[PDB]
């Protein structure tokens, strides 16, 4: 299946960018997408995740107050934004997909509260890296 | 919720069984009726590839040397017939609660 | 355009779940349950297909639980027998004997107490050597004394099997296939729905299917994975086969007090010459039916391999010989003569009897039966067989088949294979173009 | 691995609101009267289920004897007696919760029940058969 | 007949459901270890029938068996055309095509029942 | 110091009265099918778990509930649910009596009428079920032409 | 209390234990603060044979 | 040890090595700080001095 991770670069602190991620070969309106993070010479790290129908969103413990992510179901295209950067935020940024097909929401008859369900991943693309630098 | 790999890393030789653990910090018995522990491996300079989901359930299109094991106390792995293609880093991953967490790192190579 | 929704009531909807069933109409049965209904109730339908998964429906499991519970319900007001593990000095009987029954009966005398704490008494009776083990002239004990203790059976309520219907509660349904050539599983194309079942007789059997049902067309063979031997093989006949079984001897029984309100039933003196109790079947119908079985085996087998029969694997006497419940009593009959045949007027079936009975694999119980005074006949049919398959052959030569399967569950799978419980939901919704006039 | 997406009202959420405004959440309670399942322990399970059945049938019978059965809120023809309270129609609907009103009138219940039963029987059903014939 | 309309199209078995309705208007009419099971069976039957009568009685549809209501059908649940549904689909297939959105449909019927039908009736009563 | 006062109709207050007048205490008479003890029963409702006696009380309560369901359901089969009385469309068979109404409605009581008409039962049930079926849905289907 | 009573039903009654005990003290490699606690005692008792 | 028909008994064997004394072990200063907080709350309702 086709899944690319565009958007490398290099910046000083205090910027604002836009990131893209092109998908194919699945019915895009059904699936959830994540955003993982790999520091250089290190392990992995989770950042953010958007809902299937593009209405619910969660972040990591760090950037709650920085980021913004949005889904285009029409163009089948992910848009990510990272603002007010730091040089120590340099890592590998990848755009990967949950394995398990989620379904519709559930509405309990006890104070409503529509619930969602998530699980882990299967497919990773190649990747990209923006090194926030100084000079 | 934290999670640790056990042990750190190991150099291996062919003609040998294998077993790699990943100690939990909770018990993650889902209300669906299982536990959310996944494994997936990468290779150097490359992308990760999915090893095993459903605790003990081999992924589609995978050789029979890869299965899963363990319950909510702690977990292991199960690999027979050690081959040079089975090197890289093996990570265990929590997929129960936000935020997620990851296995540290398992360096796997031959012996000189 | 304007599309609004209507709620419909009474719409046929299957749902695939399982609930708890319902009684219908002696130890097994009740002196009080609901009476049955004389009218049948069944509607044939069409254009409905569904796969009915055998080996899975826990109606067998519910029946298993309920039968063991009623079996334990039986022996509750019966009497303990814990002073019976006193030591036994014994001697032999060599009077009015046929030479094939030598050494069986045991004349054993022992002390045993009366209802007075100060007073015991000398007590002697006749036992079977099969139930008596050696401690060390030579003195013996019973087999049960280093394991579970034993009670006396309450000698009033009989053992005869009764047809038992099962039924479902209201709002539920029972589905039933109609294929005469139905497999173990597979999508049955013909659907029949009933409220209650047919009569079912719960006969304990160890090697055969006594008083069972009959297949319509021919011999049909049931297992899941024929290539593996981890499963058993279920085989049903087409026509019944007669068998008689009897006890020849003139049975007598005395009665010895134990304590307050306690009376043990020991063995009285037997009058007459003693022979072996045994059984007898035909041979020609047996040969014909085995020819039918050899014909039906080679469809899913090698059509030109060799089929052989042999004795079973040996070991436990539970799985060695055929056992049943004629005359309110349990008989041990070896059937090694029936399987002295390979492929490519009457038959003598000598038997054995035990007085002390260990039931199901739970070793925490022990049951005892008193002798029944007199002479007992028993007649029964034969309807099907349980077989196994060996492993290790060199490419379809010398196939040996043996009977096994020490479980009562497959005995009830062999009846309830047709059945599956379906929940009913009579409430649905759908849209339309109509409007709601205020 | 879940999220929360609240849309509708809470179970008994409107209890701290005013009567004329909290009258619009009456559905949720009757929606949640006969669920929760959605040795000794099963014994008390069946005990609880029987108790729920008994109270629901009791209140539906009290609905059915009146001419206000099946549907929700309705009207009648019993004029109010001012011997019970004497408010001026704004202090109740805009300035009073439900527990307050319940503690105000919890001595006059059975008389109101009986008089509604009286007017439901009398001049409604014999009067119907009077109207069912010229 | 007792569940006679099984292998039919929904639009095909759309007229003779009243005979089914009268035939499904029965079950209690025409009347130790096992008695415990009998008690539990009776409990299950009572609970299911009361569940159905409650869910009828909350809505405005608790009289006749088919009715109309004031909810526009949203196209997010299904997308199939009308004749495609009524002439080319059974009940079970429609069931598996709708059995995730059911609770929302219930709640929308409930809110349509409460709103604009009783307090609106109460304002209509005042002359 | 307990003093009694004003009065009402009461339970079984008209069993020896004229039927045309006794026809109006149906409410109080019909209330007590599920009660009669309308008082701290809850403690013995709780702690009787390990005996047969609370099991028999459970038997009794479930049986009473089922009897109420049988009566209300059989009325619900007819098109007279949720009401006290209803008229219908079965013409009376004058084979069953030819008394004038002035004796029944004025000088006859209920148990008398019970002992009179006690064999015509299931015929009346079948005819009422027929008129609640025939043209009550068939011509109503023919009255569903809009 | 009910569940704890439910536990102790099927187990073994210990009636043949109320007998006389011929005893002796414990010696072998003991800490002197633990002197007095443990005791080696013997008695007669029946087997499964009566 | 078997004692009866279907009855057995569990008797104590022997011990390897020493015969020691079971005990418990806690911290010390956290106990002191805990009782300090306790008497801080205790002076709020009785005589402080
Ligand atoms: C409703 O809802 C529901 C849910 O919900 C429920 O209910 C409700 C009531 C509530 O309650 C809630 O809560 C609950 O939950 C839903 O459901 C859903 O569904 C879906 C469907 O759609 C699903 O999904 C799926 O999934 C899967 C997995 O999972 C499964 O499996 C497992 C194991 O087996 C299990 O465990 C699970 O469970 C599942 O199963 C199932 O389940 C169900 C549920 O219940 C049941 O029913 C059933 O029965 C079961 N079954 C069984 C058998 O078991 C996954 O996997 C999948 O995915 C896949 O598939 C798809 C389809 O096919 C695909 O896609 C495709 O792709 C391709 C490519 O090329 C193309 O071509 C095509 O076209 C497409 N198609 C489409 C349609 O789209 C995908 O992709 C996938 O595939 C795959 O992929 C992969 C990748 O990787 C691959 O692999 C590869 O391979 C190679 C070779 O081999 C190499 O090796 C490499 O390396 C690798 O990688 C493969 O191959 C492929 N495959 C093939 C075959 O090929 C699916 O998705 C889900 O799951 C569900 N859910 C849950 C939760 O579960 C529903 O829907 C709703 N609705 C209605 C209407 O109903
Ligand atoms: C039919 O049906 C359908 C369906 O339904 C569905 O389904 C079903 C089954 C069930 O489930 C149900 O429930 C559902 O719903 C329907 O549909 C529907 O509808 C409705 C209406 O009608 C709707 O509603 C709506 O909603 C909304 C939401 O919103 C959100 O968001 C917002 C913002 O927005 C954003 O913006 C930004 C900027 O621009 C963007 O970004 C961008 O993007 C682009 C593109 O995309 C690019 O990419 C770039 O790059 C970037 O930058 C984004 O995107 C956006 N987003 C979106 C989504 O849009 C805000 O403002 C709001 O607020 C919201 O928010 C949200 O919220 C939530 C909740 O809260 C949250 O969550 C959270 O989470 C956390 C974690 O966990 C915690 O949990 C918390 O607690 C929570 O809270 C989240 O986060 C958030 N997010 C965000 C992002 O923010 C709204 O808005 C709207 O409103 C509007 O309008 C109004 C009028 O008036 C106004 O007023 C306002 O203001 C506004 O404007 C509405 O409400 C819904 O949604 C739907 N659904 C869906 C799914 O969608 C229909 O309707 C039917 N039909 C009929 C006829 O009816
Ligand atoms: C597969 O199915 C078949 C088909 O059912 C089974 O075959 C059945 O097998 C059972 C035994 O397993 C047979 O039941 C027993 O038959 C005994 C035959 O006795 C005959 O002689 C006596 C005189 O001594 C006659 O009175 C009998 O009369 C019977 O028949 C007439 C006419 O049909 C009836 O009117 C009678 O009522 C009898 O039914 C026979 O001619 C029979 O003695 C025995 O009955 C005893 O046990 C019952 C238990 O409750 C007592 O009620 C009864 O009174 C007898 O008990 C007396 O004797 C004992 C001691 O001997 C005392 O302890 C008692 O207090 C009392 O004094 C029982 O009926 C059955 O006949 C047979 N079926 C057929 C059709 O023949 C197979 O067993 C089954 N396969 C397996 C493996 O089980
Ligand atoms: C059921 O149990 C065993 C197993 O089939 C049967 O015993 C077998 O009886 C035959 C017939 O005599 C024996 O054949 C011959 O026996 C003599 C002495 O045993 C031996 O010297 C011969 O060489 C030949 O083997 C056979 O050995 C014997 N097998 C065993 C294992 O004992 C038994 O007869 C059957 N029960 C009844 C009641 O018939
Ligand atoms: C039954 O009990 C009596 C004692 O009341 C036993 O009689 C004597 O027992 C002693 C020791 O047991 C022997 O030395 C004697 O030889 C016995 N004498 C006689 C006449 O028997 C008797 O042995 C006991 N019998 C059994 C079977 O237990
Ligand atoms: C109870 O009885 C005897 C002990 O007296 C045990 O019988 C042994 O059985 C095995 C195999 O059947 C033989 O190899 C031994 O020689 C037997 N021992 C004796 C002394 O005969 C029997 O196993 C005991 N039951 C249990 C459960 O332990
Ligand atoms: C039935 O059992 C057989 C073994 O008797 C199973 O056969 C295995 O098949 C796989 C792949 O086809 C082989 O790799 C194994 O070696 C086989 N097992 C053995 C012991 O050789 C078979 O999977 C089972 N299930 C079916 C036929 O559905
Ligand atoms: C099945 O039965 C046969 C005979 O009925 C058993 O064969 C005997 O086995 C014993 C044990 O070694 C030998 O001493 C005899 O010589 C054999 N006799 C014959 C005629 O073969 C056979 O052992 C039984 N099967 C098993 C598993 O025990
Ligand atoms: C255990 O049984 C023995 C056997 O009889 C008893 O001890 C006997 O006591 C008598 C009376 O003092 C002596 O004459 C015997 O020499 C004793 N025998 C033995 C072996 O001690 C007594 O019932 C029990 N003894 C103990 C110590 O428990
Ligand atoms: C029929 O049963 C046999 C034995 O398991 C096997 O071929 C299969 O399960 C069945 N056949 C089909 C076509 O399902
Ligand atoms: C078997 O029993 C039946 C009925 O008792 C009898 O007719 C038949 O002759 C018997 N056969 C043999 C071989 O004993
Ligand atoms: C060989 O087996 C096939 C079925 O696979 C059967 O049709 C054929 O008759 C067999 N051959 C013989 C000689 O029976
Ligand atoms: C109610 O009426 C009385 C007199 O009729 C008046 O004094 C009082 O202020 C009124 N109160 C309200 C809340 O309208
Ligand atoms: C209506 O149904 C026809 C086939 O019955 C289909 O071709 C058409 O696209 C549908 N149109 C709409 C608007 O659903
Ligand atoms: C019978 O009852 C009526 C009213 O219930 C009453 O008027 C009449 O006096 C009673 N009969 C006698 C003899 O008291
Ligand atoms: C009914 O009244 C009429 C009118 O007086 C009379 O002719 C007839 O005999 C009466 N019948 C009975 C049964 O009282
Ligand atoms: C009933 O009362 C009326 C009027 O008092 C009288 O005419 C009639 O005869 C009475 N009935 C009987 C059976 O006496
Ligand atoms: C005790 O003294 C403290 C400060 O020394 C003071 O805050 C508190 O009010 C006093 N309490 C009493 C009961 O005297």
């Amino acid at each position: 299946v086709q899944l690319v991770e565009s958007g490398g670069g290099v910046v000083q602190p205090g910027k604002s960018v836009r990131l893209s991620c092109v998908v194919s070969d699945f019915p895009f309106s059904k699936y959830p997408m994540y955003w993982v993070r790999q520091a250089p010479g290190k392990g992995l790290e989770w950042v953010a995740a958007i809902s299937g129908d593009a209405w619910h969103v969660v972040y990591s413990n760090s950037v709650q107050g920085r980021f913004l992510v949005s889904r285009d179901n029409v163009k089948n295209t992910l848009y990510l934004e990272m603002n007010s950067l730091k040089i120590e935020d340099t890592a590998v940024y990848r755009c990967a997909r949950m394995f398990q097909e989620s379904g519709p929401p559930r509405l309990d008859r006890w104070s409503g509260r529509n619930y969602y369900y998530y699980s882990g991943m299967d497919v990773w693309g190649q990747g990209t890296t923006v090194t926030v630098s100084s000079a | 919720i934290v999670m640790t790999q056990t042990p750190l890393s190991l150099s291996v030789t062919p003609g040998q069984p294998a077993s790699i653990s990943c100690k939990s910090s909770e018990s993650l018995r889902q209300s669906n009726g299982k536990t959310s522990l996944y494994w997936y491996r990468q290779k150097p300079g490359q992308s990760p590839q999915l090893l095993v989901f459903e605790v003990s359930n081999r992924f589609s299109g995978v050789s029979d040397r890869f299965v899963g094991s363990g319950s909510g106390t702690d977990f292991t792995l199960r690999i027979s017939r050690v081959e040079a293609e089975d090197v890289g880093f093996y990570y265990c991953m929590q997929s129960k609660d936000f935020p997620l967490t990851f296995g540290g790192g398992t360096k796997v190579d031959l012996k000189r | 355009e304007n599309l609004w929704v209507t709620v419909y009531y009474g719409v046929p909807v299957w749902k695939d779940a399982e609930t708890t069933l319902f009684c219908a109409s002696n130890v097994w049965a009740t002196h009080a349950c609901v009476p049955t209904d004389p009218n049948p109730q069944e509607i044939h339908l069409e254009n409905v297909t569904e796969e009915f998964n055998m080996w899975k429906n826990n109606m067998v499991e519910q029946m298993h639980t309920d039968i063991i519970s009623l079996w334990d319900q039986s022996l509750k007001p019966c009497v303990k027998l814990t002073p019976l593990c006193v030591t036994l000095q014994c001697t032999n009987v060599t009077n009015n004997i046929t030479d094939d029954m030598r050494g069986e009966l045991k004349n054993c005398s022992f002390n045993m107490t009366t209802e007075l704490r100060d007073k015991k008494q000398k007590v002697y009776s006749l036992f079977y050597r099969l139930d008596v083990v050696q401690i060390n002239n030579k003195e013996y004990r019973l087999i049960n004394c280093n394991t579970s203790a034993i009670t006396q059976a309450c000698p009033k309520v009989s053992f005869e099997p009764i047809p038992i219907h099962y039924c479902a509660p209201a709002g539920f349904a029972i589905l039933k296939c109609k294929d005469k050539k139905f497999n173990g599983t597979g999508p049955c194309p013909s659907v029949s729905t009933v409220q209650c079942t047919h009569g079912i007789k719960p006969v304990v059997s160890t090697q055969l299917l006594l008083n069972g049902s009959l297949a319509e067309e021919e011999v049909m063979i049931r297992s899941e994975n024929i290539t593996n031997n981890a499963k058993n093989i279920l085989v049903q006949f087409n026509t019944p086969v007669q068998i008689n079984c009897t006890r020849p001897n003139n049975n007598t029984r005395k009665s010895i007090r134990i304590g307050p309100g306690q009376a043990f039933y020991a063995t009285g003196d037997i009058i007459g010459d003693i022979r072996q109790a045994h059984c007898t079947v035909s041979k020609a119908t047996w040969n014909e039916t085995l020819g039918k079985v050899v014909k039906q085996l080679r469809k899913h087998f090698g059509n030109n391999t060799i089929i052989r029969f042999a004795n079973s694997s040996g070991g436990d006497l539970e799985v060695t010989t055929h056992s049943f419940n004629c005359g309110g009593e349990f008989f041990y009959c070896n059937t090694s003569g029936l399987f002295n045949s390979t492929w490519i007027d009457s038959i003598t079936l000598p038997c054995r009897i035990k007085q002390i009975i260990n039931m199901w694999q739970r070793i925490g119980q022990a049951m005892y039966a008193p002798p029944i005074q007199g002479v007992i006949r028993c007649v029964s049919n034969i309807t099907g067989l349980i077989l196994t398959r060996d492993g290790g052959s060199t490419n379809s030569t010398t196939e040996t088949f043996r009977p096994g399967g020490g479980d009562m569950r497959d005995n009830w799978r062999s009846e309830l294979y047709k059945y599956k419980v379906v929940k009913i939901e009579p409430l649905g919704v759908a849209p339309t173009r109509a409007k709601r006039r205020v | 691995a879940v999220g929360i997406g609240a849309v509708f009202l809470g179970f008994l959420g409107a209890a701290g609101s005013t009567m004329g405004a909290a009258s619009m959440t009456l559905t949720v309670q009757a929606r949640n009267l006969l669920s929760g399942i959605v040795t000794v322990w099963g014994i008390k399970q069946l005990q609880a289920r029987v108790l729920a059945v008994e109270r629901y049938l009791r209140d539906q019978q009290l609905l059915g004897i009146w001419g206000c059965s099946g549907k929700l809120i309705c009207t009648t023809n019993v004029p109010w007696n001012s011997s019970w309270s004497n408010r001026n129609l704004s202090e109740i609907w805009d300035n009073m919760t439900w527990l307050q009103w319940d503690k105000e009138i919890s001595n006059y219940t059975q008389i109101i029940y009986g008089l509604l039963e009286e007017s439901q029987n009398q001049q409604e059903k014999n009067e119907q058969d009077l109207l069912a014939l010229d």
